[PDB]
């Protein structure tokens, strides 16, 4: 229940639970696959 | 439900009253095997003996105190109590205690309640209004060295503020590394021979700071903290014998030596009523 | 013609048969079984050595005499030099096991005795300096010899006092934890099945001893007239369902 | 001696044989660990649990 | 660090050893990195020993 | 009604209401029958 | 959701262990790339490590 | 982007990697396998260690210098002293096993040399004396160490000639044998994987050795202009499908 009127007003947000580190840990252009070789 | 069934004279060839200890079981025999009862009921349920209830009412477990004075000229905040601390621990005071050792393995949640009160032994013209700030300081993490370091901040730590005279509450997470907390370990924290023996090394909770957010007035004014502990959502495994010797030390087993006997003698003989 | 009297244990490669038993107890009535996926944390495959170390080992025999105290092993440390169980043992960084303990002590219809063996999980021995004083590791590593509660107090070593338990909590009480009594008019051996049993779900070896097995004279030995005044007690032990994990270089421990 | 761009470098020596390139223990929280971003943050927090991935590249 | 919870040490050595081309001398190096397995469990929040200060800061 | 988050922050518990003794009282690997004679 | 898989002994031409870091990618290696492993799951969600949790306080 | 050239090995909790393999042989077309019940005479249960036992064991390196003979190994008497698989071994009276050799030597694209790397099923060494002198046990037990071809002839020893392959055949007919060469031009490890051969189902792990590895250099090493004139070689061996069955005492071995 909010008891306010502003959305500023409530309480913390809930987990993203969005969690996708690909855009840090593989940003190659060219995809890579664990497994086959790194260069061609 | 029947706390006694109704039962008649017997003269059989199935005795249930001889048995064999030696087996390790204590067979089940009821008031109706061995004289002739009426019908009763329980009227009871056993309710206040469940471990949640045994072990959820809240418990002294630690008393401090700090002292709100000029830190002026203080070498040593920690030791002029200008903030005191406390090594989390639930074995420091024995009532308690003994109630949690008649298991192995406990697992809960806590709730503590700490009451501040204030106290002004010498010459004051008044009672100042003071605020507690406890910071929980777990193992790893920048413990305070003066009563206001820049570790009071506690950013990343859970605190909470509230005024001498009254009360703080919240409750923590079973926050154990293992599945249950071990009451007891026979174990070391690793191979060596010189070691510490016991759950100290298991029970790595770390520690929680208090102090006084007020700067100084005239007087003195001493602060007596008492933590007290509830367990909330109670889980216990594998009874054991309960205490009979007095304790000497958090976390070992040891007594004291030259006890004094703990079965009371009879005045009188064997025979003796 | 079955009775709960005779019966065979058949484990491994060695077989134990008792003419005169009183049931068997499982502590807690649960039966040895392996680590369960949904338990698991370790992510290695564990190594079951199945029959080469759940056999039976017989520790070396005790003698119950008029003034015998007790007698205390710990597991899986009595076993530490046992065979292939042994070498698993000191070679992986962790391992998990249930046993089958078998305790005899035989005699004749003139004699009398009681002992109680008993399982106590974590038995944490108290120091008899009192105070904070600590138990030296040797002292709780005694191995197959085991502690024996009618030696003298040593300097670094656990208190012996038998009313106390090792531990301040008094001997009348110790029937809350599995346990059977051997009594010469009825009996002659006693057997426990211990199943694993930690707050973890799989530890080391070495650094700590999940269970204590005691063997303690109640009823004082009385061997009819001119007999020999004592009997020998001998204790086998056979690790079931035994798992190594995380294999390596081979600890080292002190002493 | 003091904090510089040779530390992150592990030498080889050219022919040695049987020989140690290198120790530490995986105290995460403390020595080499420490500065790494993994070092950085599981400081933030009090309990870690999982593997880890050490990858050494040669140059 | 806590020894209870300890998790053992890496080490790393010759397994034939490193050999030069012709022409060529000295050490060469290996970088090393580490990062954490999507395995890992990192929990309760508390304060870095990382940072700290003595005044606070202005402008 | 809970007006908190997280689990650890409610109240106690409620009666277990389970109670089986069997495992502390009679822990024999072959059942015994009341009445029958304890050893065979 | 598993932590680690079941998986056995490898003879493969498909080494997933061996990359090249200058790509700028962490190649997303398990321990079940390069030893045995048993299943096991993760029993955790990792909440409070979420930034609404971290800066949240 | 598979090459024949690049590959990795994992087994039990080690994990061997090769950029710069020539494929490598599965003796006689056949890969390990455990003991079917059908070929089975000794009614034992066996052990199967599994993972602690089939991983990779890397013996001590050597060093190829151009005036090297060769060197031999014998299995399992090489694994004799390796962690778990080598106790398995002296406790138990028969036991079986297949393995994976990897034999490792890299250089540079200047040098030259090839290796032959082969494994002969039963190789009985002959006694350099002649007559019917035999090859005392020691001498056919080197343990990790191996035989050093380029040593001197010892007394009771085994004869060391290298035209010879150690038996009256010549060096050029080993190729009936699995084998694989390491030619620095192309190669730099070679790897054959080994079931088990014998006339008998299980066998005694401790007196009879069922194959010997052998590594040959046949092209001298040849090193680019003032570079260290040697390299070194290193045998890396892992048990696969390993049984063991009839544990007792432990052997005592001579010497
Ligand atoms: C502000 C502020 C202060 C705090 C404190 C957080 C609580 C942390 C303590 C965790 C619980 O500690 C223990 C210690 C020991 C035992 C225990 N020892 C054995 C005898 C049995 O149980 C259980 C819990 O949180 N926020």
């Amino acid at each position: 229940i909010n008891y306010y009127k502003d959305a500023a007003s409530t309480s913390s947000a809930g987990q993203s639970l969005s969690m996708d580190p690909s855009k840090f840990t593989e940003p190659v252009k060219d995809l890579m696959l664990k497994g086959a070789p790194a260069l061609n | 439900t029947v706390a006694s069934i109704s039962s008649g004279p017997k003269h059989t060839q199935k005795v249930p009253i001889l048995t064999a200890n030696e087996t390790g079981a204590t067979m089940p025999v009821l008031p109706s095997d061995s004289i002739e009862t009426r019908t009763t009921y329980m009227h009871f349920n056993g309710s206040e003996t469940d471990v949640e209830c045994f072990l959820g009412r809240a418990a002294c477990v630690h008393v401090t105190e700090i002292q709100n004075k000029d830190a002026t000229g203080i070498d040593n905040h920690r030791e002029a109590k200008l903030f005191n601390d406390w090594k989390i621990s639930l074995s420091s005071l024995v009532q308690l205690r003994k109630k949690l050792e008649l298991f192995t393995y406990v697992r809960f949640d806590s709730e503590y309640t700490i009451l501040a009160t204030a106290s002004q032994p010498d010459s004051a013209n008044y009672s100042s209004n003071l605020v507690v700030q406890a910071m929980y300081v777990p193992p790893g993490a920048p413990n305070p060295k003066e009563w206001d370091d820049y570790t009071w901040q506690s950013a990343s730590n859970p605190s909470v503020f509230f005024k001498v005279g009254d009360t703080s509450r919240f409750s923590v997470p079973y926050v154990g590394l293992a599945s249950a907390y071990n009451c007891f370990y026979d174990g070391y924290s690793h191979d060596d021979a010189e070691t510490q023996y016991g759950i100290t090394v298991l029970n790595h909770m770390g520690s929680m700071a208090f102090r006084i957010v007020n700067e100084h007035d005239e007087h003195k004014t001493l602060v007596k903290i008492r933590v007290y502990h509830r367990a909330k959502h109670v889980e216990a495994w594998i009874p054991r014998a309960p205490r009979a010797l007095p304790y000497t030390s958090i976390g070992r087993t040891n007594y004291p030596k030259n006890t004094e006997p703990v079965i009371k003698k009879r005045k009188g003989d064997i025979k003796s009523y | 013609g079955y009775s709960d009297r005779v019966q065979q244990i058949t484990l491994g490669n060695s077989t134990i048969t008792t003419q005169e038993a009183a049931n068997a107890v499982v502590c807690y009535a649960e039966w040895p079984e392996y680590l369960p996926d949904v338990d698991a944390s370790d992510v290695n495959k564990t190594s079951k050595p199945d029959t080469s170390v759940c056999r039976f080992y017989t520790l070396d025999s005790k003698t119950w005499t008029t003034g015998s105290k007790g007698w205390c092993w710990k597991l899986p440390d009595a076993l530490k030099d046992m065979g292939v169980f042994g070498q698993n043992m000191f070679f992986h960084s962790l391992g998990r096991s249930g046993y089958t303990v078998h305790v005899q002590c035989n005699a004749t219809k003139f004699h009398s005795g009681c002992l109680l063996v008993v399982v106590i999980p974590e038995h944490q021995l108290a120091s008899h300096e009192g105070g904070n004083v600590s138990v030296k590791y040797t002292f709780t590593h005694p191995g197959e010899r085991g502690i024996d509660l009618s030696s003298a107090n040593e300097v670094g070593g656990p208190v012996k006092d038998v009313l106390y338990n090792m531990n301040g909590t008094l001997l009348g009480n110790l029937l809350i934890f599995p346990h059977q009594f051997i009594n010469l008019r009825t009996n002659n051996t006693a057997t426990i099945v211990i199943p694993y049993i930690n707050s973890v779900p799989i530890d080391s070896m070495t650094r700590h001893n999940n269970v204590s097995l005691m063997v303690i004279p109640i009823a004082p030995l009385t061997v009819p007239t001119g007999a020999t005044p004592s009997l020998p007690i001998t204790v086998t032990i056979a690790p079931m369902c035994t798992e190594f994990s995380g294999i390596r270089s081979k600890s080292i421990v002190p002493q | 001696t003091k904090d510089e761009v040779n530390s992150y470098l592990i030498p080889l020596n050219a022919n040695r044989q049987n020989e140690q390139v290198f120790g530490t223990n995986l105290f995460i929280g403390d020595g080499v660990f420490k500065t790494t971003l993994l070092g950085e943050i599981v400081q933030y927090y009090t309990h870690w649990s999982g593997s880890l991935r050490f990858s050494l590249m040669y140059t | 660090p806590d020894t209870y919870t300890s998790a053992g040490f890496l080490s790393c050595w010759y397994q034939t050893s490193l050999i030069l081309p012709p022409e060529t001398t000295g050490q060469v190096y290996l970088l090393s990195f580490i990062s954490a397995c999507p395995d890992f469990k990192l929990r309760l929040m508390k304060d870095t020993q990382t940072i700290s200060q003595t005044v606070a800061l202005t402008e």
